[PDB]
RNA sequence: GAGAGGA
DNA sequence: CGCTCTGCTCCTTCTCCTTTCCTCT
DNA sequence: CAGGAGAAGGAGCAGAGCG
């Protein structure tokens, strides 16, 4: 009975979604995990992400065939591609009622084995081309412009929550079944 | 029905459906034809039309299908096309010019007989009660018969138990290309073979280079939670690090290092395998983009359906069903026929412009129209001598099929009705296979249960019944966007864990996502559906041993009109039929005020049938219009068929076209090869609801003898009969034989 | 059979995300992601009716009762954002679950 | 029983569908001696009898321990033991890769030891541990199944799907001298070339007399003859 | 399809069994066939 | 053995280690484990069914 | 054209499987007729019915006379068609009998037929293969030019 | 009839709810089957013969049937009384659909009247289901000869 | 040549 | 005492058959 | 287009003898 509103904000560019494929939430009541995160690589025009996520040597690291078989390396790349899904919108509650914005790319990240391809490229070295390739070709063309990262804001959520239901945009000349019909 | 929906619609609306759309679709497909040299000259085909010169505002004259039949010409009205050719003072100019004649199909949108009232069909020396959908080439009525096939693009599992393999093989079919991607079970190990690839490839490579690298998602897509599944792929999940451990890069690799394509243009090995599992792998799904995420869970897909088949057979799906059949009418073989020829005219016109322009100097355009008349000809010749032969000769698809057109029996008008709307196994002789030639109980009503070509085609050639509509393809994109507006999560936002707890809705094969609540989705698109906001062809069903909610929009599927039942009761109410006889709701009003829909033989699964009113408990979601319908055109002239024995009803079925009688009411002003005739035909006694529909009543072929079941003169021990003179002198089994004799004076070169 | 189990879920499912949207009232760094049916239909309220029923609105009367999308888990999901690729990708937090929403009759 | 089986006996051909051996009893007027001999002349699988396989790691060796449970021994009154379970295991390791070393720690605790070149020992020890309880322990590894039947007037005897008539004949607990399978060049291999014209004959007869059809023997008799 | 000497031997309608075991013969009619009880047997 | 490794997924193996030593790992991640013996059992139950007794 | 003659040895079928040839052509007075002097046009053995079941054909014979005595065409439909009590009721109206079966004399006798004759109308259909068109014979004549055979 | 199936409905409840005590040889749903067929075979037996001693002097079935010039006893059974069982492929009928024969009966039903029994003569007329299974016997023995 | 009865 | 032929035995991949004809067209 | 059955080469081990 209690009205429990919600209103939409602007698109504020871009937002996209991370999903961890490989990560799980904790067996217990209280998943707040979350692994240290930085040298975050990003690809426009192609819509590709790469995240890289350091190792504890401490626990489990294997020091002697990681560098014998590869370089030095102690974190795990993980590649995944942004497809476009309309319709995805992401909520978080401010007050009593609901602010939802656009997200417009969704991205499943797995794990990505750099190393290898190197190991491989190394130990080797010693006309329209249409249709995916043609992306592909992009993919490995030009690509990893850097980027930064930041844990914890508060300036999206202000720009966000700032429209303060100043146009509450509640024109609608259609009616239920004039939606239904227009789908 | 048959009022909108004639017994002879399956060959009518293909081929009316053919030249209202597939013509300007193959025009813009080959609309441009280039050179090397003159970058400034192109051909631009901008529009096409059959039997329309320019406006017109008339249709041009065509030679009346009956003088065509008598003069041994051929009925087919011309191709007009617009022409957009340049000039080296670079002017665009139009023109609209013939290309080529194509046969009209009798009574379609072209045929003059379309909406022809016994006055300009007697004008026309046209019997009113023929049935058309049969072309008239060289003078000889030929038939494209209905070609039956297994439904492309779709996963059919068999498991050869004689050796423990077991298979998933999709004969994926595009516009261009048609290959099987198989997926065997060797060694119990699940593999991968192709006809470009070499040899079994494991399958969790090719996930691997599909974009599911984690080794994980793997057992969460093929096994979900199952114990006894995963154990059984467990085997095969470690053929990707026993060899070596494997990336996506190295798999794609790997992939196109086995690949047997040939590469026309220089290409690396690992851009040719991406092209291996980009198109070649599977031709029905072309990811272009960067996500492969669709095809890797179809291939998961294929290999969860083998190791569910691999767990405990019996879980399989047969091959006969009539739910996994395609029907492919005159349309789409017209179309696949025309395509080829016009691609091959294009090919030599601009081999031909090539050869004329390739002088220097005085490279003339004026007149540049000649070689597509010289190449006017070749076109229609190629057309119908392909349809009078019966051999479709393409070289596209490689592909060559004969007999698949039949000249028209002329025997009785029964006879003349059953060779149309007549279907024809692909199977060519299934010599001990008692699977096709069975009477699979999924066809009822669908086909006639009782009509089959006894003898060495008996139950390979098989006839429509008379409620059964051929479905056309509706629409394929809107759909996708209904069931994300529905709610399903689309699927790249699934993850692998959570994917087969829920039912996954399958979309013509190709999964598209996880929705929960599978009941809820399924009645609220029927509910979409039958409220006319989708088209009426588009059949959506559950199914449950693997939980999916498949929709299923291609044509070729059978269907038939039932009437939709709610709780405990119906929904005609008594009125709308009222209605119907006074004379308006003809048929059409029911589907568009929801009566009535039409079911396909999938959808049946899902549904709760009532032979009678009487029968309605408060669970059925469908009641039979009536159950004769489940004969064809020929099983109707049988009187009381249930109290037979079913062979005497095929045996019927059989006999019945061969009975001389009446034939149409030009048989007078018409001259056949051999036509046989009754002095004095006589309307049957006791007739039968269907033989009234297809005008049995009007040109019969028999008499009502006055017969006495009884022993007598000996002369009739086996089957044999007493005929009564003194009624064959007053005129009784009377009949004429009519052959005709043809004469060519032909003129020599000399 | 299949009614019924659906109808008892679909109440579970009202209770349990009016209980989640309580318990997200506080935003340290909490999301939750909505699918909706595209073209905007041209806001409303997540009106909650008695017994724990839940239903939407828009500016234009129509009211979409679906709730409850898959309650997939063991797949961590953040959000993230792009500002001007200048320095951006800045964490906007992980979200609990997923709420779908869909047209009724 | 049909034309598929003329066609086979014709034919002559080498395997056949569904080959039945009619094995009598010495004694069959108890069940319980009907079952002692069933058990020895079927394919009874380690899967029946092992209760559960598993595959142990050490600090620098490993290793598959299966547990037969002597339990489903005394209930099924096999004829074996530990030992010749071993052996049955280490003898049909022809279709395995190699078996050289079995343990037994307490109350029949079988332990099959694999040690060694990177990788091997892992996989090696896996495929042995998929392709362990499958190995033929007692019985003839040739044998579908076997169904003990009750004839007419008390009497009862075995029925065997499969290609051992040899093995069958010879086994404790039937009489050898009337055993018969289907199998016509099975009977030709194991009892000379006059049972395989015997065979013949006899079963033409049975196949057209079963289906009601009236043809003199003396046709059949010289059927046989021309064949053999 | 040429026609081999192995085609023209080989086959049912070959030499062997078309030609050779099983010709086509003179003084020979073929017709339907209709019952006559006062006809004697034989 | 089937076991995942975290962070890759990937199916666990064991390997010939240094001095002989049966270390459980992962190929393509910087993974390893000290090996217990691994006295946690990959245990699997074979579905007997119930059998009858005559003797 | 060719004006063709039922000859004897042509086919006949009786649109419920039960085809048959021409045995005999008997001239009407060796023929049995009924009290109105009806003959048959054709006379079916019996022996066809009882091992091909063929009931609807009984029912066919029943309704179509009892519709010509009423002046009417009755239906055969698949499950329906006019019941057969309807019928029967009809045919007793009439003055026949309620099984359609009557009482003929013998027309070379000219007794009564001591069992009841089942009598009626039967939708008899002639079928093309006519036996003018497969006498064939021969004495000498054309040989293959390849292997000197007919 | 009606106590035939009252009896098979019994026996396809047990085997749902329950269990029935399997036959030596065959497993549970094949005991099932047997059970069943067995069962019609017997009614259908037994009301054929209380038909043909109730059938009069004079018949001309029974003459044919008794003379053997024509038929049997059996075909005169299926004409008055019942024709009880459409065994193809020496069982019942198959599954032309997921757990049902036809979409006129609820999934997963086994009792008669739904797998192929025909309680109807040829002189009753079959009911459309019953028409259906008599067909696909038909086309087994026109397709089994050629 | 190949389309189909037919027994 | 391993080494190196023979020899045997699988194992796989290959080839030759599927009423009678009896018509028409 | 399926089904059945042989003949012919690789291929992987026992077995024998040996310098
Ligand atoms: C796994 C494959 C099974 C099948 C191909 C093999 C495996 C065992 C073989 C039989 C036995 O050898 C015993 C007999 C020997 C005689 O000489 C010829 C017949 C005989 C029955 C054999 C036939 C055939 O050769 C069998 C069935
Ligand atoms: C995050 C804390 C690290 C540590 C507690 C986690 C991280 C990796 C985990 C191991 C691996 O999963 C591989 C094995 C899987 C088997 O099922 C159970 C044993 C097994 C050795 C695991 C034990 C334990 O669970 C580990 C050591
Ligand atoms: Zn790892």
């Amino acid at each position: 009975i209690e009205e429990f509103p919600l209103k939409i904000s602007g698109e504020e560019e871009s937002l996209h979604v991370f999903q961890y494929a490989n990560r799980p939430r904790l067996v217990g009541r209280k998943p707040a995990e979350h692994p240290f995160i930085s040298a975050a690589r990003y690809k426009p025009k192609s819509h590709l992400w790469e995240i890289d996520i350091p190792l504890d040597e401490q626990a489990f690291y294997n020091k002697d065939k990681a560098e014998s078989e590869w370089n030095g390396v102690n974190v795990q790349t993980l590649k995944g591609v942004g497809v476009e899904n309309n319709g995805q919108y992401a909520a978080f509650v401010k007050d009593m009622q609901v602010y939802l914005v656009p997200i417009e790319r969704v991205a499943q990240l797995k794990p990505f084995f750099k190393y290898i391809d190197d190991a491989n490229v190394t130990r080797k070295q010693e006309n329209r081309l249409t249709g995916s390739l043609l992306a592909h070709k992009v993919a490995d063309e030009e690509a990893n412009i850097e980027l930064t990262w930041a844990e914890g804001t508060f300036e999206q959520f202000k720009d966000t929550i700032v429209k303060e239901a100043e146009d509450k945009t509640l024109v609608a000349l259609e009616k239920q079944e004039d939606y239904i019909d227009n789908l | 029905f048959l009022k909108v929906k004639g017994l002879v619609k399956q060959h009518l609306d293909s081929f009316n459906y053919f030249v209202d759309t597939d013509l300007k679709k193959i025009i813009k497909a080959n609309q441009l034809i280039l050179s090397d040299v003159d970058p400034e000259f192109y051909l631009k085909y901008v529009d096409i039309r059959v039997g329309k010169k320019s406006s017109s505002s008339t249709k041009d004259y065509l030679t009346p299908p009956h003088e065509c039949r008598l003069r041994d010409m051929t009925y087919s009205a011309p191709i007009y096309v617009d022409i957009e050719y340049t000039r080296g003072r670079n002017i665009i100019m139009h023109k609209d010019v013939e290309i080529g004649r194509m046969p009209i199909m009798l009574r379609s949108n072209k045929c003059i007989l379309y909406d022809a009232d016994e006055s300009k069909m007697a004008k026309l020396n046209e019997c009113p009660l023929d049935p058309g959908g049969y072309f008239i080439v060289n003078g000889t009525e030929k038939v494209i018969l209905v070609q039956e096939q297994l439904s492309k693009n779709r996963i059919i599992v068999e498991a050869d138990e004689k050796k423990g393999i077991v298979q998933a093989s999709v004969t994926s079919s595009t516009h261009e290309r048609k290959s099987k991607t198989y997926v065997i079970t060797k060694n119990g190990k699940i593999y991968l073979k192709h006809n470009s690839i070499a040899e079994e490839i494991p399958i969790a490579i090719v996930l691997k280079a599909c974009g599911i690298l984690s080794d994980l998602e793997i057992m969460q897509l093929v096994c979900g939670n199952d114990s006894s599944y995963q154990d059984i792929f467990a085997v095969n999940l470690e053929e990707s690090s026993k060899l070596d451990i494997y990336t996506q890069q190295q798999a794609l690799e790997y992939i196109g290092a086995k690949v047997k394509t040939m590469r026309r243009q220089k290409l690396t090995i690992l851009q040719e395998g991406i092209e291996a599992i980009a198109t070649t792998v599977i031709a029905h799904l072309t990811v272009e983009a960067l996500d492969f995420r669709e095809k890797a869970l179809y291939i998961a897909m294929m290999t969860r359906r083998v190791v569910m088949a691999m767990y405990n057979p019996k879980m399989i799906d047969d091959r006969d069903y009539v739910g996994n059949k395609r029907l492919e009418l005159a349309g789409q073989l017209i179309s696949l026929l025309f395509e080829d020829l016009f691609k091959k005219f294009n090919n030599d016109f601009k081999l031909s412009i090539d050869k004329v322009l390739k002088k220097p100097n005085r490279a003339m355009e004026y007149d540049a129209l000649l070689s597509i008349n010289v190449h006017s000809n070749n076109i229609t010749s190629g057309l119908n001598r392909a349809i009078s032969t019966g051999n479709w000769s393409l070289k596209r698809f490689k592909m060559e099929r004969a007999g698949v057109t039949h000249v028209l029996s002329r025997l009785s008008y029964i006879s003349a009705l059953g060779m149309m709307t007549r279907i024809s196994s692909q199977f060519e002789k299934s010599r001990k296979v008692s699977g096709p030639r069975a009477l699979q109980p999924s066809q009822f009503g669908m086909l006639c249960t009782a009509d089959t070509p006894e003898g060495e085609a008996c139950g390979l050639v098989k006839n429509l019944a008379l409620m059964t509509h051929i479905t056309t393809d509706d629409e394929e994109e809107p759909i996708k966007k209904l069931c994300y507006v529905l709610g399903v999560e689309d699927i790249t936002l699934i993850d692998s864990a959570s994917l087969h707890l829920n039912y996954g809705v399958y979309l013509n094969g190709t999964l598209i996502g996880s929705i929960r609540f599978p009941t809820k989705f399924v009645t609220q698109f029927r509910h979409l559906r039958r409220t006319g906001k989708v088209s009426e062809f588009i059949s959506i069903y559950s199914n449950s041993h693997q939980m999916a909610v498949h929709i299923a929009t291609d044509g070729g599927r059978i269907c038939r009109p039932l009437i939709i039942v709610s709780d405990g009761q119906s929904r005609v109410k008594d009125i709308h039929l009222r209605k119907l006889l006074d004379g308006e709701l003809d048929f059409d009003d029911f589907l568009k005020l929801g009566l009535v829909e039409y079911l396909d033989v999938n959808e049946e699964n899902d549904s709760y049938i009532a032979l009678y009113e009487k029968d309605i408990v408060p669970s059925m979601t469908h009641l039979e219009i009536e159950p004769f319908t489940i004969l064809g055109a020929v099983a109707g002239l049988i009187p009381y068929p249930h109290h037979n024995q079913s062979p005497r009803n095929t045996y019927q079925c059989a006999m019945g076209k061969q009975a001389i009688g009446a034939i149409a009411y030009n048989q007078f002003k018409r001259i056949d090869t051999l036509l046989y005739l009754m002095t004095y035909p006589q309307q049957p006694m006791v007739k039968t609801k269907t033989i009234e529909l297809i005008d049995y009543d009007k040109l019969p072929a028999g008499q009502n003898a006055t017969v006495a079941v009884m022993s007598y003169s000996g002369y009739d021990i086996e089957d044999a009969l007493v005929l009564n003179k003194s009624s064959i002198d007053r005129g009784f089994g009377r009949c004429e034989t009519r052959r005709k004799t043809t004469t060519v004076l032909k003129r020599y070169a000399n | 059979k299949e009614a019924a189990a659906e109808l008892e879920l679909l109440n579970a499912d009202h209770q349990h995300i009016l209980r989640k949207l309580k318990k997200m009232n506080n935003k340290p760094e909490r999301f939750m992601v909505f699918q909706l049916p595209t073209r905007l239909p041209a806001v409303g309220s997540i009106r909650v009716h008695k017994s724990g029923k839940l239903s939407v609105k828009i500016g234009n009367v129509v009211m979409d009762i679906g709730k409850g999308a898959e309650t997939t888990f063991l797949q961590d999901v953040i959000a993230l954002s792009i500002a001007d690729d200048a320095s951006s990708a800045e964490l906007l937090g992980r979200v609990d679950g997923k709420i779908v929403v869909t047209p009724q009759i | 029983l049909g034309v598929p089986r003329i066609k086979e006996i014709i034919n002559a051909s080498k395997v056949i569908s569904t080959p039945i051996i009619n094995a009598v009893l010495v004694n069959d007027n108890d069940e319980r001696a009907a079952r002692v001999v069933k058990g020895r002349v079927e394919k009874t699988l380690l899967s029946d009898v092992a209760f559960y396989v598993q595959d142990v790691y050490k600090d620098n060796l490993s290793f598959i321990q299966v547990r037969i449970d002597l339990g489903t021994i005394d209930k099924l009154q096999l004829e074996l033991t530990i030992e010749d379970i071993a052996v049955a295991i280490t003898r049909a390791s022809k279709l395995k890769i190699q078996a050289s070393d079995v343990n037994i720690i307490g109350k029949d605790r079988i332990a099959i030891n694999v040690f060694p070149s990177e990788n091997d020992v892992f996989y090696r020890m896996q495929q042995l541990r998929r392709a362990l309880p499958d190995v033929v322990v007692k019985g003839l590894p040739d044998i579908s199944r076997a169904v003990i039947n009750i004839r007419d007037d008390g009497k009862r005897e075995l029925l065997v799907e499969g290609y051992g008539l040899r093995d069958v004949m010879c086994t404790d607990g039937v009489i050898g001298s009337r055993t018969t399978t289907n199998h016509v060049l099975e009977v030709f291999s194991v009892l000379g070339i006059e049972a395989a014209r015997y065979s013949i004959i006899r079963e033409i007869n049975y196949t057209m007399s079963n289906h009601g059809m009236s043809v003199d023997p003396r046709h059949i008799q010289l059927l046989g003859d021309v064949m053999t | 399809p040429i026609r081999g000497f192995c085609q023209r031997l080989k086959g049912k309608q070959g030499r062997f069994r078309g030609n050779l075991s099983g010709k086509r013969v003179d003084f020979s009619g073929r017709t339907v066939i209709s019952p006559d009880p006062n006809l004697s047997i034989d | 053995m089937l076991s995942f490794c975290p962070s890759c997924n990937n199916m666990l193996l064991i390997t010939s280690g240094d001095s002989g030593v049966y270390t459980l790992a992962c190929r393509s991640c910087p993974y390893e484990f000290p090996i217990e013996g691994i006295e946690i059992y990959d245990r699997k139950k074979l579905p007997r069914k119930e059998v009858d007794d005559v003797l | 054209r060719q004006n063709r003659r039922p000859e004897l040895g042509d086919k006949f079928s009786s649109r419920h499987g039960q085809k048959g040839v021409c045995g005999i052509i008997v001239k009407q007075e060796d023929m049995p007729f009924n009290d109105q002097g009806i003959v048959p046009d054709i006379i079916m053995n019996p022996h066809g019915f009882p091992s091909r079941m063929t009931v609807g054909k009984m029912i066919e014979l029943i309704s179509g006379k009892a519709g010509v005595l009423n002046g009417t065409l009755e239906y055969g439909t698949c499950f329906g068609g006019s019941k057969l009590e309807d019928m029967s009721k009809i045919l007793v109206d009439q003055g026949f009998n309620y099984s359609g079966k009557d009482m003929l004399y013998s027309g070379i006798t000219g007794e009564c037929l001591q069992a009841y004759i089942f009598f009626g109308p039967i939708y008899y259909q002639k079928l093309k293969h006519m036996v003018l068109d497969k006498m064939h014979a021969r004495a000498r004549g054309p040989r293959a030019v390849l292997t000197r055979q007919p | 009839v009606e106590i035939a199936y009252h009896k098979c409905d019994e026996l396809i409840t047990l085997f749902n709810k329950g269990e029935l005590e399997t036959q030596p040889g065959c497993n549970e749903e094949q005991t099932l089957e047997a059970k069943i067929g067995g069962l019609l075979s017997k009614v259908r037996e037994e009301v054929g013969d209380v038909c043909i001693n109730e059938l009069d002097n004079w018949n001309a079935p029974l003459i044919m049937a008794t003379c053997g010039s024509k038929g049997s006893t059996l075909n005169v059974s299926q004409m008055v009384a019942v024709v009880g069982q459409q065994i193809i492929s020496g069982n019942r009928v198959p599954d032309g659909f997921q757990d049902r024969s036809l979409p006129h009966f609820p999934k997963n039903s086994k009792t008669p009247q739904s797998k192929g029994f025909v309680r109807n003569s040829f002189f009753s007329g079959l009911s459309p289901p019953e028409f259906l299974f008599h067909a696909i016997s038909g086309r087994e023995g026109l397709v089994d000869t050629a």
